C-alpha cells in the first residue's frame, strides 16, 4: 500500500491511499500487459475466524460474494478547522492504516507537534486479536514500558508502522502556506 | 518540514511521483490534476504498491465546501464464492488468497483515476499520464529500499513466467540498486489508457490479455468482469475532535469509522495535560483501539451487501460508553472484549 496528499492553492485536497495489498500484490503479473494483479481477496475473510495476512479476523459481514468489495482498514483523510483545510493525512500498513492515521492526528491536535513531528514520533498499535501492545524500536522508554506492563499490556517492539505523507495547511495574512511530511520509515 | 506557499503540494512515497505531481500544480493544475498524475507514476516507479493492477479510495475536499468519497476498491469477479480460498474439508488453502491469480479482485485503480479527473479535475488525462509513460518507456533507476523489496519478493515472483519476465533481468537475475528499470508492456497498457481512457484498460486489447491469462493460469476474472468494473462516489465518514472536523473513508473501508470512534474515546480524556508519550494516554488510546478492532471483526463489510452501523459506532455517545470501562491501571483483556458492548 502506499498513500499520497495533494492541496493546491484554490483549496481543494485530495487523500489518496490505493495498493494491490501485499508488497507486489499477488506476486503475478497479466502477460503482454506488464502490471502485477492484486492479492486484495485476501481482505476478505476467507473462513470465520481466520487470520489474514493483518491477523484481521472476520465472519459474514466480510464473508467473500460475488461483486462485494473487500473489507478495507485504508484511512485517507482530511482534517478541517473552521471549514479550512488543516490537515490531509494517511498511511499504508494494512491493520496499523488506523492507528497510525489517529497518531498522526492526536499528535498535531493534542500535543501541538507540528506535521513533521508529528508524523516521525513513534507509533504504538493495538488490534485486540492479537493481544499486544506493538511499539517500534526506540519508541518507548524503560519507564513508560514498565508502566504499561503492570497494567497488563504484553508490550513487543516490532519494525516500524506506516509510511504517513502529509500536508498540513495554515492561514497566513495573504493566502496560506503548505507544510509536508514524507516519513522517515518507508514500510513498503 | 516541506514548504509552499504559492501552488501547494503533492507528496508521495517516491520522490519521481512527487515531482510529477509538484510540476502538475507548478503548471496551474488542480489537486485532482496532480494526483491522477501521481496515482499513474507511481504505478510506475513503486510498484510494489502503486499500480493499475489493484485499487483504493480517494477523500477529497473540494473548493466549494463539498466532502466527498470515491470507492475504487476491486470487486470480487462473477464466478467468486464464499468458499472459494477453501478445500475438501472446509481447511484454508495455504497461499491461495495471497500468491497468483485466484487471489486478484477486479481491478479498479484505472476506473478511479479517470473518475475523479472526469468529475473534478482540469487537465487532459492524455497529459496527466504522459510522465508516467515516459518513465515506463525510458525507465528508472532501481533505490535503495527497492532493491530489498525486491530481493524479498523473489520466491514469489519465481511462480509466475509473467513476472519473471517483468521483474527480473535476464536469467532471472534480481535488479540491484541503480539498475535501469525499462517496462515496455507497462507503457503499452498506459499508452491504451492515453489514448482510450479508462476502456483501454477494461476493454479491447488490454481486456483480451487479462481474460486470456487469467484462464491460462486458473484466474477468474473475465472481459466481463472488467466491463462491468464500477466506481462509486460515496459520502464519507465525518466526525469531529475538538473543535476539528474529521472526513474519512467510509464503507467499503472500515479506516474512517474506527479512527472517528478511537478519537471519540479518546476525546474524553484531557490528553494534552500529560502530553505526547505518557503511559496514561497510551492506555485510554490503546483501550479504545481494543473495542474498535473488536467491533471491526463482527460489524465491518462492504455496506452494499451486508448492514454496516457506522452511525452507532460514531455516535459520541457509543464512545462515552467505552471510555467509561477504562479503568486507571489495568487493561480489558481482549477475551472479555463483547464487540458492540451489547
Amino acid at each position: 500500500t502506499t498513500h499520497y496528499s495533494v492541496a493546491d492553492r484554490w483549496g481543494n485536497a485530495v487523500s489518496v491511499t490505493y495498493t494491490i495489498n501485499a508488497s507486489y500484490g499477488s506476486a503475478a503479473s497479466i502477460d503482454g500487459a506488464g502490471f502485477l494483479l492484486n492479492n486484495e481477496m485476501d481482505d476478505f475473510s476467507i473462513k470465520p475466524g481466520n487470520p489474514n495476512l493483518y491477523g484481521l479476523v472476520g465472519g459474514d459481514a466480510n464473508a467473500i460474494e460475488a461483486n462485494k468489495r473487500p473489507l478495507s482498514s485504508m484511512s485517507p483523510t482530511i482534517v478541517l478547522k473552521n471549514n479550512k483545510v488543516f490537515l490531509v493525512v494517511g498511511s499504508p500498513g494494512g491493520s496499523r492504516i488506523i492507528t497510525t492515521v489517529l497518531q498522526v492526528i492526536s499528535n498535531v491536535i493534542d500535543y501541538n507537534m507540528n506535521i513533521s513531528e508529528a508524523v516521525s514520533a513513534p507509533r504504538f498499535h493495538m488490534q485486540w486479536l492479537p493481544d499486544e501492545l506493538r511499539i517500534e524500536k526506540f519508541g518507548m522508554p524503560a519507564d513508560v514500558k514498565d508502566n504499561l506492563t503492570k497494567m497488563g499490556y504484553q508490550i513487543v517492539t516490532k519494525p516500524v508502522m506506516g509510511d504517513v505523507n502529509a500536508i498540513q495547511v495554515l492561514p497566513k495574512t495573504k493566502g496560506s502556506v503548505f507544510y509536508g511530511s514524507t516519513d522517515p520509515r518507508k514500510e513498503f | 518540514p516541506i514548504k509552499n506557499t504559492k501552488v501547494g503540494l503533492a507528496l508521495s512515497s517516491h520522490p519521481l511521483a512527487s515531482e510529477i505531481g509538484q510540476k502538475v500544480l507548478e503548471e496551474g493544475g488542480n489537486a485532482i490534476d496532480a494526483a491522477v498524475a501521481i496515482g499513474f507514476a507511481l504505478a510506475v516507479v513503486h510498484p510494489a504498491a502503486g499500480n493499475i493492477g489493484g485499487g483504493g479510495f480517494a477523500v477529497i475536499h473540494l473548493a466549494n465546501g463539498e466532502n466527498v468519497a470515491l470507492d475504487f476498491r476491486e470487486k470480487a469477479p462473477l464466478k467468486a464464492t464464499k468458499n472459494m480460498f477453501l478445500d475438501k474439508q472446509g481447511n484454508v488453502v495455504p497461499k491461495l488468497s495471497e500468491d497468483g491469480y485466484l487471489a486478484a479482485g477486479v481491478p479498479g485503480t484505472v476506473a478511479g483515476m479517470e473518475a475523479m479527473l472526469k468529475k473534478y479535475g482540469t487537465k487532459k488525462l492524455s497529459q496527466l499520464i504522459d510522465p508516467a509513460i515516459k518513465l515506463a518507456e525510458n525507465g528508472y533507476a532501481i533505490s535503495q529500499r527497492q532493491a530489498e523489496t525486491l530481493k524479498e519478493a523473489r520466491e514469489r515472483f519465481l511462480k509466475y513466467s509473467s513476472s519473471k519476465k517483468y521483474f527480473f533481468k535476464k536469467g532471472h537475475l534480481d535488479y540491484q540498486e541503480g539498475d535501469l528499470f525499462v517496462q515496455k508492456d507497462l507503457a503499452k497498457t498506459l499508452n491504451q489508457i492515453k489514448t482510450l481512457g479508462a476502456k483501454g484498460f477494461y476493454q479491447g486489447q488490454v481486456a483480451e490479455l487479462i481474460e486470456k491469462d487469467m484462464k491460462k493460469n486458473g484466474g477468474i476474472i473475465t472481459k466481463e468482469d472488467l466491463a462491468s468494473y464500477n466506481v462509486k462516489w460515496r459520502k464519507p465518514v465525518v466526525g469531529s475532535y475538538r473543535g476539528y472536523k474529521i472526513i474519512s473513508m467510509s464503507p467499503p473501508s472500515s479506516g474512517g469509522t474506527h479512527l472517528i470512534q478511537i478519537l471519540n474515546v479518546m476525546e474524553n480524556a484531557d490528553l494534552s495535560a500529560l502530553g505526547y508519550g505518557a503511559s496514561k494516554n497510551i492506555h485510554i488510546a490503546a483501550e479504545a483501539m481494543r473495542q474498535a478492532y473488536a467491533d471491526r471483526s463482527v460489524y465491518m463489510g462492504d455496506a452494499d451487501f451486508v448492514s454496516v452501523p457506522v452511525d452507532k459506532l460514531i455516535n459520541k455517545a457509543y464512545a462515552k460508553k467505552i471510555f467509561d470501562t477504562i479503568q486507571p491501571d489495568t487493561v480489558t483483556p481482549s477475551s472479555q472484549i463483547k464487540p458492540g458492548m451489547g
